[PDB]
RNA sequence: UAAGUUAUUAAGGGCGCACGGUGGAUGCCUUGGCACUAGAAGCCGAUGAAGGACGUUACUAACGACGAUAUGCUUUGGG
RNA sequence: ACCGAUAGUGAACCAGUACCGUGAGGGAAAGGUGAAAAGCACCCCGGAAGGGGAGUGAAAUAGAACCUGAAACCGUGUGCU
RNA sequence: CUACCCUUGGUCAGGUUGAAGUUCAGGUAACACUGAAUGGAGGACCGAACCGACUUACGUUGAAAAGUGAGCGGAUGAACU
RNA sequence: UGAGUAGCGAAAGACGGGUGAGAAUCCCGUCCACCGAUUGACUAAGGUUUCCAGAGGAAGGCUCGUCCGCUCUGGGUUAGUCGGGUCCUAAGCUGAGGCCGACAGGCGUAGGCGAUGGAUAACAGGUUGAUAUUCCUGUACCACCUAUAUCGAUGGGGGGACGCAGUAGGAUAGGCGAAGCGUGCGAUUGGAUUGCACGUCUAAGCAGUAAGGAUCCGGUACGCUGAGCUGUGAUGGGGAGAAGACAUUGUGUCUUCGAGUCGUUGAUUUCACACUGCCGAGAAAAGCCUCUAGGGUGCCCGUACCGCAAACCGACACAGGUAGUCAAGAUGAGAAUUCUAAGGUGAGCGAGCGAACUCUCGUUAAGGAACUCGGCAAAAUGACCCCGUAACUUCGGGAGAAGGGGUGCUCUUUAGGGUCCCAGAAGAGCCGCAGUGAAUAGGCCCAAGCGACUGUUUAUCAAAAACACAGGUCUCUGCUAAACCGUAAGGUGAUGUAUAGGGGCUGACGCCUGCCCAGU
RNA sequence: UCCUAAGGUAGCGAAAUUCCUUGUCGGGUAAGUUCCGACCCGCACGAAAGGCGUAACGAUUUGGGCACUGUCUCAACGAGAGACUCGGUGAAAUCAUAGUACCUGUGAAGAUGCAGGUUACCCGCGACAGGACGGAAAGACCCCGUGGAGCUUUACUGUAGCC
RNA sequence: UUGGCACCUCGAUGUCGGCUCAUCGCAUCCUGGGGCUGUAGUCGGUCCCAAGGGUUGGGCUGUUCGCCCAUUAAAGCGGUACGCGAGCUGGGUUCAGAACGUCGUGAGACAGUUCGGUCCCUAUCCGUCGUGGGCGUAGGAAAUUUGAGAGGAGCUGUCCUUAGUACGAGAGGACCGGGAUGGACAUACCUCUGGUGUACCAGUUGUCGUGCCAACGGCAUAGCUGGGUAGCUAUGUGUGGACGGGAUAAGUGCUGAAAGCAUCUAAGCAUGAAGCCCCCCUCAAGAUGAGAUUUCCCAACUUCGGUUAUAAGAUCCCUCAAAGAUGAUGAGGUUAAUAGGUUCGAGGUGGAAGCAUGGUGACAUGUGGAGCUGACGAAUACUAAUCGAUCGAAGACUUAAU
């Protein structure tokens, strides 16, 4: 079907509450010093040592 | 089956066919995460063949290698592969997440021989 | 202990203002059009027309000019 | 006591042209830096695009997507709720 | 493009049936009747290419301004190109 | 706004190594997968630079892109013999004079243009990133020119010169299995009389060859042309499975050198409108022949590339459409079916999870059409060889009626056929749930209506009981026929002549077709 | 006995024709408005817009059987594509502004928006389809217009052509 | 229902009937409770209360209607745009073709009949079915619960006995009770009987490959075929609608007057339905009226008067399944058994490769119920759940009481 009406930008506003990403869930890798994300190998120069 | 991997049941079989002669001749690849986790169980199956070493551990192994050179895949195992886990029970593989991938964001793994 | 009252939270939204982006209205301008007046003029062509095709520059893709004497030549006046 | 780029010729632009049709035939849309190109030497991030400076300029939110720059629309911050 | 026409070219795996006629025999005054071989007709039979469009499912801001899948008709002719 | 929503256009990819600012997506590689009477090879239209090498990544590419049919910069098309012109003419168009016509102009004779047909001298191999009977090597052919009796037409005659269908034959291409060479002789139990892969080669010029046939000129009367194929050489040439020698993985590659090619078995859809048959009675003109009247020269256009397609027609890098030539192995009737060869391809979005629901596909207890407009749809039958087979009939048929049986492999004996190949009888035995073990290929019967039959139609809602039809009947028409176009010339009818032509109705075949002429 | 031009014949008949009608009788079925065979009561068959019958033929219409079946009793499971989650790219029809409940009414007489009550904390995601007289298309039906246009005829007025 | 009007809609409100899926009325078809009877009994008639549940499968037709066959406790009548096409079909009818009877001179029309024929949509907002996140519930948390309210279920047969008794000349044949086993419906489950079982076992056809024989692999719907584990399932296996309490309708009454009698009613006191409220099963404190119980954590810095981080606890992240669109919710994270592998079993298939022997050969026999095995039970850290990071309290004010 098609829209009986026009959305406002209330409403379009409203819906797009919960559309977001989140932040990466990342560590800090204690050989390179670097950042990195858990679970994962250090993508700078480095190692996992898990 | 397992887990199905978006191929049919045909085209599956033959992927981890593949995936598993790969392995073994180069030791360390990689792939996706869900075949690495389908590999694992596949590749570790043939090295207990290769620990048993009879002829019918031979030609039951033959069924699931392909015929690629190097020597072939299957007299590398029954040799170097299957003589450095002699004493190893289990646990012949190990993955290592590095991340999402450009393009697809799959996660990309890498597997070796432990 | 008991009974009662009341408040901060804002995931997001509403209004008011400040600062940006988008888009190209409006103002002002005009290389060009419109409508007319007075005076030339009112035909070209088998000596090949109107209109065009292909070419010409040190480069040349295009537009003007030109025609194997080709991005032009001689000569008589102006400058 | 004509128009002033949605007007005036369809055409102020290299228009009866992109094009569109087998054909006869139909037909747009496109203006403006500065007084003078003086049209950003040089340094820095970037692979380039693009910036931030520093210089030209009377002015650079005048930098060729160039006078002015509005409304719908899209954002960032915040005062009361 | 589509409908008829003109002229001059092209294509139609295979396999099967067995009309006229002929010829040997036999039978008659004879014609001309029965049998067996040979022959290879036909808007003939089965079935690919090729040309269709009968039933149904899908699709319906379709892949597409008429298609696809599965079956279905003709397939030496009043064929198709 | 709908909303980060629908879609991202049929399909198998996986890893390794590079390059790079950046890689599922680009380059190289191994494994896997798809087509293979085609997704392979060649060409006519049609596009018209899209072809190649070196660079590029703004836009195009339904994602990415370091890449491209996209952007920039330089290149690429070679002819005496190939297809067209300097040769011919269908259909048609045009037409000096000419006829007709308000004008414009319509028609038409001699003549001319014009292919889809006729005529017409060249083949092998090598070479580049991009041409290839075109360049190069070798070996040829044709027309004209110059040196060291012939010509006969603008005219007569012959030929050119032709349909459809059916078998019988000759030969060949291509196909395959042994021997002969050239490399290999091993994985994991075994063997070494074992496993692969190659076999030729043109035109032209000489031989001989199945088969088949009374204007000197033509007509009246009273050993000849041509002809597939084979063969000697051309060819001490060329090529090639590969083999031995040289520098930077000489990856690789230049370079010289030197090798086999033999007999046999089936057999074209290619090679004769030839021969036989039939009714529907199957182009024209030149080249050519014929008789008389009389040592060099060799031009213009096309040529690259895509051509069942991402480059043509569909607005698109679009499941549609697009003429022709070639045509492998196992199996077979076979250009069917399944798997493969030569060669190409992996389809311009993926990774997960394995909810409802929609689409495509497989199975199902007991029953079985009860569903429903309606057995729609699906399932069932399906191949070959044997028996067997009804009412009816226009004597052809119905009929593959209906209904039943068999089918694998091994071993024994055993008349065939072609010249290793093809076809059989019978007996003994082995196995499983199963024997056309997969793919593929009729369900049948009993009655009624309509239309006799094959055929055709509302390009895109109808394919039929509608149209057509052979046959029937009526009627106009005596030839400048009637009828029809123009309503003139000129045409079709028809180069026909009442057993012929136009119009109306009915619609094979069998039995029949009543009465009325008021009235139009 | 009345009329006219003469007043339906052979064949067929509840039919592709029969209103009354599911006519009446028989067959097939446990049960048959369809079907087959009869009758004739032919509203409103009929002899070349042919009557009656016919072997073969038909992607024709119709009734009945045998076999086989998810059609169905009555659904169940499995495989793949979409849907669902994540990364890249990313439309459309539609739209007066919207913070957009239910009942009984009321009103141009079928209310999301009015009256009186009853219910309801703010924001999302998968799914269904009752309503917005949902969306597409200035109703094809009906009527109207001194509207058009196609076809007909012994409607009017003319003409090509023929005598 | 057939109509009558012509009030909304012609810049468009899809028409039958059925399927699927319901909801409501009572003027009740069955079941329940009764009054009268021309009610002997078993059956009936006719009225009154009552809507809790139930209310069949086929033949013919487009059929709604109707008739018939076989049942049933019964085969109710109506409303919801004759419910329902953003759910489906489309036979009928209202398209174009073509034929019959009849009407028209005609083109053509029906008082009719016959064969055929494109049914669109990625749901905004309300509505409904599931699921999460924010905040609130005067500190922050973990579990266990009360139940205001809401939903579900609610049907009935047939036999045996009391008893061949009561009743009736006989024929026939009970109420009130007491037991047993069904039909339809609902719900849970997978031990059994069956279904499926595309990463289990085996047999077997064509062709291509691993150089060859033997042994295997690809493709042909999973090539096909005979079975089949876990999970999901019905036709299969269990259970349910029981027993009871309160107030009543129609009805039946006890005492009783108005009205010296009579009278169920005016006062008072009883009895009486499948129906009403409980009892049975599920939800439920956003029940803003935000409830209750048990347990756990509770100092440092300020003059901020407030702040801080951290505590109890929970997430990020990762291994998964009993769960599931996703998340969420459950089992776990080295002080470990959560998954994969590996060892050992259950169930499945059916007797392997290799060798040896018997045969000319196809094949058969022996070792060895062997050997393979996805999901099921046990154990073992071998491999991977590393390191680490985020969120989260100091408890307001009145009044009474102590």
């Amino acid at each position: 079907a098609v829209p009986k009406r026009r959305t406002s930008k209330t409403r379009k506003n409203k819906r797009r509450t919960h559309f977001k990403i989140s932040v990466p869930g990342m560590t800090e890798c204690p050989n390179c010093g670097e950042y990195k994300l858990s679970h994962r190998v250090c993508k700078n120069c480095g190692s996992y040592n898990g | 089956g397992y887990r199905k991997l978006g191929r049919t049941s045909d085209q599956r079989k033959a992927m981890l066919r593949d995936l598993a002669t790969s392995l073994i001749i180069s030791e360390r690849i990689e792939t996706t995460e869900a075949r690495a986790k389908e590999v694992r169980s596949v590749v570790e199956k043939l090295i207990t063949l290769g620990k048993k070493g009879d002829l019918a551990s031979r030609r039951n192994a033959a069924k699931t290698l392909r015929n690629v050179e190097i020597q072939t895949a299957l007299q590398k195992l029954f040799g170097e592969i299957a003589e450095r886990y002699t004493e190893r029970q289990g646990g012949y593989t190990r993955i290592l997440k590095q991340g999402p991938r450009r393009g697809d964001g799959a996660e990309s793994v890498i597997i070796e021989l432990v």
